[PDB]
DNA sequence: TCACGTATGCTATAATGTGGTCTGACGCGG
DNA sequence: TCCGCGTCAGACTCGTAATTATAGCATACGTGAGG
RNA sequence: GAGUCU
């Protein structure tokens, strides 16, 4: 008995009829005209190839049984397309897929945040430039290195580098056996803490009572343009909607309740104490 | 550790009698190791990695 | 300059600093009578001699 | 919120969808350029919620103004964020996958209830295998594998006869098929005729599930997964680096690889492709969901970026750095500082000095909140920007608050509860905590660079509950040992000790003074000494029969510096008590008399003034260390020199082959350790009483000022051994090891040592530092395990009623009283009325504390042994009573109800263990065994009293004893035990029993490097089993040719004679057997291992003569670490390998019949004709000598006794004085006081279970172990209502398997094995009431016991009514 | 009371029910605005509602009885 | 080093750790078995909720503090919550089945 | 370091557990006063805004 | 109906079973 | 008797941020603006 | 990973 994985599907694929050249033809034949048994037998006994392209493309993004199931969904789009009718050969063609499919679907899962093709093959182009660049200027290529061998822009290069920076996890220690790790120094911004809450809770209760004291038509016309005790943040233009109903007037109306509030912050102690903030 | 052969023993570790199982280690600098090992009948076995 | 606790000595069985305290002190014996002859200003065979 | 109750069980496919509000049907997180949740993606907005408070993803509906609105655009509710942490989601998995928890974590649960192999289920997961569902016609067995080429069999000849597939599908359908119902009866009935032990374990095991699987409401389908929950976003968070990286939680690498091939199968399904492509993806669905749940289980855990594994879900739950034990029993605090603290010898016992900027940031809510009040500033950001600008009216309201504010302090570790204690903050100007020298002991504080937290007690219960429990001048008493933590050290000690001690003459001997003030007068106008006896008037107040105290003028002959020291004295304690040169020793029972007379004000005030003047009377003293205070013996090289020639003898006979190596490693150590005693003594009295002085009669002698030795003798800090290194000899080091090197170190630190000494010295040095790093974490998790076990005990009742309790002799333990009976019955309630000698009037009542006033009364009347109510006999369900406990050692008065004693009682006995652990280590260099326990020396006359003794007489004419466990005791005028020894086997006594002996002479005399093997008949030597090379081996000198004649073990012997035992065979001058007087017994002494022969074949003998001689190399120096290891095996309730045989039932005894040497015995007690049954090996001689009337837990063979075997034999006082004094014994070796009742708390949680035998009138019936409390509940009802009474057996429990068998899963999971607890829970449907502190702790409530028990059982009233 | 909270524990008995009505009569001068019996000597709440426990003024009984005055009195103005 | 009120953890929503991040003290199992063992539950609660994860509970009782009324107003750790994610997440139905 | 007149006797609890008492005359020699360069650095990044 | 970023598609020489650490201990089941 | 699994003290300070490799171009697919 | 108190 053997209980992995790996080599029991190993086991499965060996004992498989490895076909000749016009067995090929033969079955891929019937597999065009539409056969049960044909395109089995011909993906089937082509599992041995898979495998062996696999091989070569792993320790890049997924690990090796990953590479043979997208290699064998190649293998079956090289089956439902084959020309038997064309002298070529299946191994030839078949070839392509394997290599096609598992590059194609390597570029989408090997990341975290999805980096799509468009600028996965944008930067594949400014790597190997690196490389070629990289034997005759010893150190590694700049990004201006490789954005004025291309005569493209500096931004464009760095934008692409940019993204091609890896993710570290949170889960990762700092310190070695176990202290601690990012979680344990991170904080959460979003959530403000007790000094943060409260400040707003006494700055906008300092207000509610603020609103109390100015005059009857002054905290109307002021409060419910901001948005303050109203339900909808309006303009001076639109204050007319309600009872205001006047332009100039409610623009002096406005003014004239933040100046008295100006004195009110000079007297109670801000003003320029809480000009800073 | 130093790489070459090196002789040792569980003393009464190994088994309940506390037969003392001499055994030998060849330590490669690159390579797999070679363990060769007796047992609680005295019989000698070998293991590699 | 300094007063060091004489309790953490015997526990601590660590007598070389006492030695060190008892040699350091005759060092500076020694400095203190060359400082006085320098500040004396006797003579050089003297301060050959001492 | 508030709740009752937590349950788990089994997911239903449907329940997980009830939990998920969307599908992630895609692996994608955010798009790179615009950060944004993906369309279904693994942080989808339109499943978990939005990121902003109120806003959707294209940002059409912000605000509250659109409260509870799905956009239609995008697809997300405007609703908190917090949605993203709460709401969680699923995965449609193509194909089922089993869930590793069930199916690895043995028992295998879904292996256990199909009673299928773990294996056979593997090879049908991984595809291997088929295995039939339901076979048609019963050709094809249920349950059975078939092989791919045995499923191709069937195929063809039956085809749709059976359903045998492949799969998790097959072994969902297999657990679907089962019916419960139906297996558990036939389980039941067949059970019948076999009932064998195992079987009858395995099957029960299997219906106690099958119907506990019925009643959770649980269906073994859901053993397998069809459905995979999400977890929400923000628990595996996707955030950004301050940088441009990101980083996000292993989870979602996780999730990913799941999503990833649940796609790909679904899409290779739509292919309709070949099975072995499909099987492939099978495999690695399954591979990569068992990786999600728990990593590192059922393969190599799949490797991320870094080569570590992938931190799985299981991980984040198990163990320590699992959210339990590091998130919920535990946290990260606000309101919270730390730094390096220094001494405030100035401050209160009741103080400790807080920083100004420290206390400034921690009081800061209090600041903004006087400044509103004053009218100083208006809001808060600008109270804030006053504090930030330091104004000088903030260090005024500062000042305000702190006042009457406490403020708790802690140190690591905290080992016991007064590692945290309360003082009122004293603002200072430095950056350093100033921390009370007096406490100092308690933290195990010493200021060479320790640092101290700092929390506030915020809340006004926090304020009180700090100023009235854990204040410092409220804990005084170590609540381990009623005696006081709160003890003057170092220069208080050393201060006092220098003032009250007197010298010859001085300034102004025999002169005579009005009172302690003119005593002061002359010593501080330069007229006397404080060590001149003079004659000083005192006026002392002494306590009357009622509250008052009566005062008592007289004159008293003692020092200036005494008359002094007087001031400080309280009134109410004696001038003897200041009349004494005081030590440490002393010092400690002033405050212990001053706290039990007067009370605790006045012992606060009383210890502060100690404190004061003994440092202030240090400083005047200018004691100092010079190199010539380590004063050495002129006659160091002569004791040397004679001590090297002896070992040289040795040595000598050696090389001549008459000394073995043994022999000579423990014969040569014991000289040298001698000469170590040779030289201290010497130097102890060269220094000691070497001050010779003239008086103005003419010369006389006194102790000697020596700085060092006041040191020492005062006990301010170091000891004579200390003094040993420094001016005497090093002594004999210690190997690495533990057994001790030959060569020691002549030489001491005055002296120096030369570069082998030293090289020698740092064998012992690393070793000591060793144990200090690694060695602590045994210890600490000892301390660990028993918190868990006595965790949930608290004083729930006044007084249970119950009658019972342990007897408690005095623990008189070689030569001098170990333990008095006093100390041991002192604050406890007495069991039975406890009178005088003369049964003719009742001394002491029933239910009555023991104050030291009643204890000295035990002494007037000489009360030998008490019987004192113990916890462990308390019939308390809920927990104990107050009574059962008795007095709190920390307070000095009877316990309070709702005190947590679970915890306070592992606390006691784990610190010490683990604090002892640092201490003689790095303070150890030597090693100081000194176990040549020759022989006994009697030191008061007495008649010789031996107990468990068998003897017989030699040819020399000497009683030489032949029994192991011999006890000497020391019989006084009216008949009561003084002195008490150990005098072991084959032991020479110089008379035998009965007989009168003078005082200081030897009763006994041995060899203690040799355990002889005597012989009970006279007549010649015969070898049985004894083949040379295969059982022993032999060696020879010359021209006559002595040989000897050396026993292998099982070690040394080859696989020949292994069945062989080794025997010296007792014959007469014919040949044939000599039978050992009075018994069918033919002589046969069995010779152990290594056991040394000089005797050789055919050689005349005696009676008392020895056959061999057995070695005895144990030279350990037993420190904490040699004697922890026994602890935790007590408290484990481990067998040893070879426990001593007891008799089950009392009775007439016959031998039986016999199996190659084996033996049986056929007991058949006289009452009980029915007979008991047992085997014995071959090589136990027998103490019994059957044929005789023996009782329940007789000792058969001689060895240790199980702590099982006491119980089930001779009841629970029996296993509690066993444990009790078993452990106190390795404590008492090092000299640590842990009081009786501390053990008894955890022995009484390790008898919590116990097995049900007859059957009963609910659903205990038989083979059920329940808890004790729950089978009593239900007898109460039986024994008044009636119906079938339930017999029961009370079951030892080991600590770490008590704590787990807690009803309580939260306090399970929370101690250790989360992983089997909470999947053993989830399928028993069990809840969790929150019993316990723990389970409060977790869900952060109020304790269910201290403060908070008040509140709890107020809650358990609005329970019941209604 | 100022140090030493063993006078105000005799009072009681327990050394947790004295918290607990420590504190009660504590929240009562800290919200409730209640006027303090022993002379205040400028302490914080918590030390007046110790003193008052010590002299035997405040007790788990006598805030009972206190609140019932209260409670009823204005029940009556009710009923 | 000192703090009153700082920053939190992204999950476990605790206080950070150490002067480097200016964090609160850590009060670990050792630590609350002191305040178990003395009785102290009240001052035990606190630093389990208000002072730890309890999110209403810090903000509300730094409010209640300025407003002067040292006032307990607790509630449930986030970290539990958190548990209970954990476990329902493994395929494990966790419910707290109320009065 | 520094090498100083060092005097072995208890003061008044101040050289309590190895607690040390040193004069006003080290302080203000300012020689047991040490230097302590430090290096904070100020980035200009790109963010998406 | 383009503009734009994103995705799907196909390439016929033959090619057809894979390839990091090597040491703990003491206990307690099945 | 042998293999597997489970435990293994408590806080603090500092310190840094790693790597690889995926061809090339043509029609299709979705949303957003302008005639 | 290099330390500090036990
Ligand atoms: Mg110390
Ligand atoms: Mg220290
Ligand atoms: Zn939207
Ligand atoms: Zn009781």
């Amino acid at each position: 008995r053997v209980l992995d994985a790996t080599q029991l599907y190993l086991g499965e694929i060996g004992y498989s009829p490895l076909l000749t050249a016009e067995e090929e033809v033969y079955f891929a034949r019937r597999a065009l005209r539409g056969d049960v048994a044909s395109r089995r037998r011909m993906i089937e006994s082509n599992l041995r190839l898979v495998v062996k392209i696999a091989r070569r493309y792993g320790n890049r993004g997924l690990a090796l049984l990953d590479l043979i199931e997208e290699g064998n969904l190649g293998l079956i789009r090289a089956v439902e397309k084959f020309d038997p009718e064309r002298g070529f050969r299946f191994s030839t063609y078949a070839t392509w897929w394997i290599r096609q499919t598992i590059e194609r679907a390597i570029m989408n899962q090997t990341r975290t945040i999805r980096l799509p093709i468009h600028i996965v093959k944008e930067l594949n182009v400014y790597l190997r430039t690196a490389r070629e660049l990289s034997h005759k200027l010893d150190h590694e290529p700049s990004a201006e290195e490789i954005a004025e061998q291309l005569d493209k822009p500096v931004d464009d290069v760095s934008r692409m580098l940019r993204l091609n920076e890896r993710i570290t996890s949170v889960d990762t220690p700092l310190g070695g056996d176990s202290e601690k790790a990012l979680l344990d120094i991170l904080a959460d911004e979003k959530e403000n803490g007790p000094e943060d809450t409260t400040q707003d809770d006494d700055m906008k209760q300092s207000i509610v009572k603020w609103l109390f004291e100015l005059n009857a038509k002054q905290r109307e016309v002021l409060a419910r343009r901001f948005g303050l005790l109203g339900y909808e943040a309006a303009t001076l233009e639109d204050v007319g909607r309600e009872i205001g109903l006047t332009r100039e007037r409610v623009r002096q109306i406005q003014v004239e309740g933040l100046r008295r509030l100006r004195e009110i912050l000079q007297t109670q102690g801000l003003n320029i104490e809480a000009l800073f903030l | 550790r130093s790489p070459g052969v090196f002789f040792d023993s569980d003393k009464g570790k190994t088994h309940s009698s506390g037969k003392v199982l001499y055994n030998a280690r060849i330590i490669p600098y690159r390579g797999s190791w070679l363990d060769f090992e007796f047992d609680p009948k005295d019989n000698l076995f070998v293991r590699i990695d | 300059d300094i007063v060091l606790n004489p309790l953490g000595v015997p526990s601590r069985m660590n007598i070389g600093q006492i030695l060190e305290t008892h040699l350091g002190m005759a060092a500076k014996g020694i400095g203190d009578k060359i400082n006085a002859m320098l500040k004396q200003q006797q003579e050089v065979a003297k301060l050959r001699e001492f | 919120e508030e709740f009752d109750a937590i349950k788990i069980a089994l997911a239903s496919p449907d329940m997980i969808r009830s939990w998920s509000f969307g599908e992630v049907k895609k692996p994608e997180t955010i798009n790179y350029r615009t950060f944004k949740p993906e369309r279904d993606g693994l942080f989808c907005a339109r499943i978990f919620g939005p990121v902003k408070d109120y806003e959707c993803l294209c940002g059409k509906y912000k605000r509250l103004k659109h409260r509870g609105v799905i956009c239609e655009k995008c697809g997300v509710e405007v609703t908190q964020t917090k949605v993203r942490r709460e709401r969680m989601g699923h995965i449609e998995l193509a194909s089922p996958t089993a869930h590793i928890w069930f199916l690895k974590s043995l028992p295998s649960r879904i292996g256990l209830l199909l009673d299928m192999p773990l294996r056979d289920i593997e090879r049908v997961l991984y595809f291997e295998s088929y295995v039939v569902i339901e076979g048609g016609m019963t050709n094809l067995e249920r349950q059975q594998i078939l092989t791919e080429e045995q499923y191709l069999d069937a195929l063809e000849e039956f085809g749709d006869e059976f359903d045998a597939k492949m799969g998790a599908e097959a072994i969902q359908a297999l657990l679907k098929s089962m019916d419960l119902e139906q297996e558990c009866e036939q389980l039941r009935e067949e059970l019948n005729e076999t009932n064998s032990e195992t079987k009858r374990k395995k099957l029960t095991k299997r219906i106690k599930l099958l119907e506990a699987f019925v009643q959770s409401g649980n269906k073994p389908e859901w053993m397998i997964l069809t459905v995979l929950p999400v977890l929400p976003p923000d628990l595996r968070p996707l955030v950004p680096l301050d940088g441009g990286r990101f980083a996000t939680s292993d989870l979602n690498d996780l999730y990913r690889r799941v999503i990833n091939r649940n796609n790909r199968l679904k899409r290779l399904l739509d292919l309709a492709a070949p099975d072995i492509i499909v099987r492939n993806e099978k495999r690695m669905l399954q591979e990569a969901v068992d990786a999600l749940l728990d990593n590192g289980r059922r393969g190599r855990a799949i490797t991320g970026s870094n080569k570590r594994p992938l931190k799985s879900l299981a991980d984040m739950i198990k163990g320590k750095q699992g959210r339990f034990r590091q998130n919920l029993l535990g946290k990260r605090v606000d309101y919270s500082g730390r730094s390096v603290i220094t001494v405030g010898p100035y401050l209160r016992l009741h103080q400790c000095g807080l920083p100004k900027k420290m206390a400034l940031e921690l009081f800061k809510p209090f600041i903004y909140g006087k400044l509103e009040l004053r009218g100083l500033a208006t809001t808060i950001k600008a109270a804030k920007k006053m504090v930030e600008r330091e104004e000088a009216v903030v260090w005024d309201i500062l000042d305000e608050v702190i006042r009457e504010h406490p403020v708790l302090l802690n140190r690591a570790p905290t080992l016991h509860r007064l590692g945290i204690q309360a003082f009122e903050p004293v603002l200072i100007e430095g950056k350093a905590i100033q921390l009370h020298p007096l406490v100092c002991a308690a933290y195990n504080a010493d200021f060479d660079g320790d640092q101290m937290a700092v929390h506030v007690p915020l809340t006004l219960e926090a304020q009180l509950e700090a100023r009235a429990l854990m204040m410092s001048t409220n804990n005084i008493l170590s609540p381990a040992n009623g005696e006081p933590i709160i003890v003057p050290s170092q220069d208080v000690v050393l201060g006092l000790y220098y003032m009250t001690r007197d010298c010859v003459n001085a300034k102004g001997e025999g002169m005579v003074l009005t009172g302690p003030k003119e005593a002061e007068r002359l010593y501080r106008s330069g007229l006397a000494s404080l060590h001149a006896r003079v004659k000083v008037r005192i006026t002392e107040y002494e306590k009357d029969a009622n509250g008052e105290l009566v005062a008592k003028t007289s004159l008293k002959d003692t020092t200036v510096g005494r008359a002094i020291l007087w001031m400080i004295v309280p009134k109410g304690l004696p001038y003897s008590i200041v009349n004494q040169a005081l030590g440490k020793k002393a010092i400690s029972k002033m405050l212990n008399t001053c706290y039990r007379i007067l009370g605790l004000k006045p012992t606060v005030i009383f210890a502060d003034q100690i404190m004061y003047t003994g440092f202030a009377y240090a400083a005047r003293s200018g004691a100092s260390v010079g190199i010539d205070d380590m004063v050495i013996p002129e006659k160091k090289h002569e004791i040397i020199s004679e001590a090297e020639a002896e070992v040289a003898e040795i040595q000598e006979q050696f090389q001549s082959g008459l000394v073995t190596a043994g022999e000579r490693y423990n014969k040569v150590i014991d000289i040298w350790a001698a000469a170590n005693d040779r030289v201290s003594k010497a130097m102890m009295d060269n220094l000691q009483t070497e001050t010779v002085i003239n008086r103005d009669g003419q010369e006389e002698k006194q102790v000697s000022f020596n700085s060092i030795y006041m040191m020492a003798d005062s006990g301010a800090r170091g000891s004579a051994a200390q003094i040993r290194q420094l001016a005497g000899m090093r002594g004999l080091m210690a190997k690495p090891d533990g057994s001790i090197i030959e060569t020691p170190i002549t030489a001491n630190f005055r002296e120096g040592l030369n570069v082998l000494q030293y090289f020698i010295s740092t064998h012992g040095a690393r070793k000591g530092l060793a144990d200090t790093a690694l060695k602590t974490a045994n210890s600490g998790y000892l301390t660990r395990r028993l918190v868990d076990v006595a965790q949930d005990l608290v004083v729930t009742e006044d007084d249970c009623g119950t009658h019972e309790g342990i007897m408690m002799t005095p623990v008189i333990e070689g030569g001098d009283v170990k333990e008095p009976l006093r100390d041991r019955v002192l604050g406890r309630v007495t069991a039975e009325d406890v009178l005088k000698p003369g049964t003719a009037d009742i001394l002491v009542p029933r239910n009555t504390l023991l104050h030291e006033q009643w204890c000295d009364l035990l002494e007037e009347n000489s009360v030998d042994a008490v019987k004192v109510r113990s916890v462990v006999s308390c019939d308390t369900d809920f927990g104990v009573c107050a009574h059962c406990y008795g007095r709190d050692l920390a307070r000095g008065h009877i316990i309070n109800k709702g005190e947590a004693i679970g915890v306070i009682a592992a606390q006691s006995i784990g610190e010490p263990g683990t604090q002892l652990t640092m201490r003689t280590f790095h303070i150890g260099g030597a090693a100081s065994r000194a176990a040549a326990e020759s022989s006994i020396q009697v030191k008061n006359k007495g008649s010789i009293k031996l107990s468990n003794v068998k003897s017989v007489v030699n040819s020399s004419g000497k009683l030489v004893i032949t029994s192991r466990n011999t006890e000497l005791k020391l019989i006084d005028e009216f008949g009561r035990t003084k002195e008490s020894y150990k005098v072991p086997y084959g032991a020479v006594l110089a008379k035998g029993d009965g007989e009168q002996v003078a005082g200081g002479e030897t009763v006994a005399n041995w060899d203690p490097h040799t355990m002889p093997v005597i012989t009970e008949v006279s007549g010649f030597v015969r070898f049985t089993d004894m083949i040379d090379g295969q059982t022993i081996t032999r060696q020879t000198d010359e021209l006559t040719g002595l040989s000897s004649l050396v026993v292998l073990d099982s070690a040394e012997r080859t696989a020949g004679g292994k069945d062989l035992r080794p025997a010296l065979k007792i014959v007469d001058a014919q040949g044939n057997d000599v039978l050992i007087p009075g018994t069918d017994m033919p002589a046969q002494y069995f010779l152990p291992g290594k056991a040394i022969v000089q005797l050789e074949d055919g050689v005349q003998i005696s009676s008392g003569d020895t056959l061999a001689r057995i070695p005895q190399e144990s030279g350990g120096t037993k420190d904490i670490t040699g004697g922890l290891p026994r602890v935790a095996d007590l408290f484990e309730a481990r067998r040893p390998k070879e426990p001593a045989i007891l008799a089950e039932i009392s009775g007439i005894v016959s031998f039986g019949k016999e199996t190659k040497g084996k033996r049986r015995l056929v007991i058949t007690p006289v009452d009980g004709s029915d007979p008991y049954e047992e085997m014995i090996p071959k090589w136990r001689q027998l103490n019994v000598f059957e044929g005789e009337r023996v009782e329940r837990g007789d000792v058969i063979s001689d060895g240790p006794e199980a702590p099982h075997d006491i119980l089930r034999l001779r009841g629970v006082h029996a296993v509690t004085r066993y444990i009790v004094n078993e452990v106190q014994d390795v404590y008492r070796l090092q000299g640590v006081k842990i009081n009786d009742k501390h053990i008894e708390v955890i022995v009484r949680q390790m008898l919590r279970k116990a097995t049900i035998v007859n059957a009963g009138s609910s659903d205990f019936l038989e083979g059920e172990q329940v808890e004790y409390s729950r089978v009593k509940i239900a007898n109460r009802e039986l024994e008044a209502n009636g119906k079938v009474g339930a017999t029961y057996s009370r079951d030892l429990l080991g600590i770490t398997k008590a704590s787990l068998a807690t009803e309580s899963f939260i306090s399970a999971a929370s101690f250790q094995e989360t992983t089997r607890v909470l999947t053993e829970a989830a399928v028993a449907g069990k809840r969790d009431e929150l019993r316990g502190l723990k389970e409060n702790v977790i869900v952060g409530r109020l304790i269910p016991a201290g403060t908070g028990y008040a509140y709890h059982q107020d809650r358990m009233r609005r329970r019941a009514a209604g | 009371a100022r140090v030493t909270v063993q006078d105000a524990v005799e009072k009681i008995g327990n050394r947790f029910d004295l918290v607990l009505v420590a504190a009660r009569r504590a929240r009562q001068m800290q919200v409730g605005g209640k006027d303090p019996l022993v002379p205040e000597e400028n302490d914080k709440t918590t030390v007046i509602a110790l003193r008052e426990i010590e002299e035997g003024l405040i007790n788990n009984q006598i805030l009972d009885v206190r609140e019932r005055q209260e409670q009823q009195e204005q029940e009556a103005a009710e009923l | 080093h000192a703090r009153s009120t700082g920053s939190y953890s992204l999950v476990t929503q605790q206080p950070l750790g150490g002067k480097a991040q200016f964090g609160g003290q850590r009060f670990g199992e050792m630590e609350v078995w002191a305040l178990e063992a003395y009785g102290a539950a009240y001052t035990l609660q606190e630093m389990l909720t208000v002072k730890s994860d309890d999110v209403n509970g810090r903000t509300k009782m730094y409010k209640n503090i300025v407003d002067g009324n040292h006032q307990m107003e607790p509630g449930m750790p986030e970290s539990f919550n958190v548990l209970l994610k954990e476990i329902r997440s493994l395929g494990i139905n966790i419910e707290l089945e109320d009065e | 370091g520094q090498n100083m007149r060092v005097a072995f006797m208890p003061w008044n609890g101040y050289n309590f557990e190895d607690s040390i008492l040193v004069s006003e005359r080290v302080v203000q020699e300012d020689r047991f006063t040490t230097i302590h360069i430090q290096e904070l650095a100020c980035v200009s990044r790109d963010t998406k805004l």
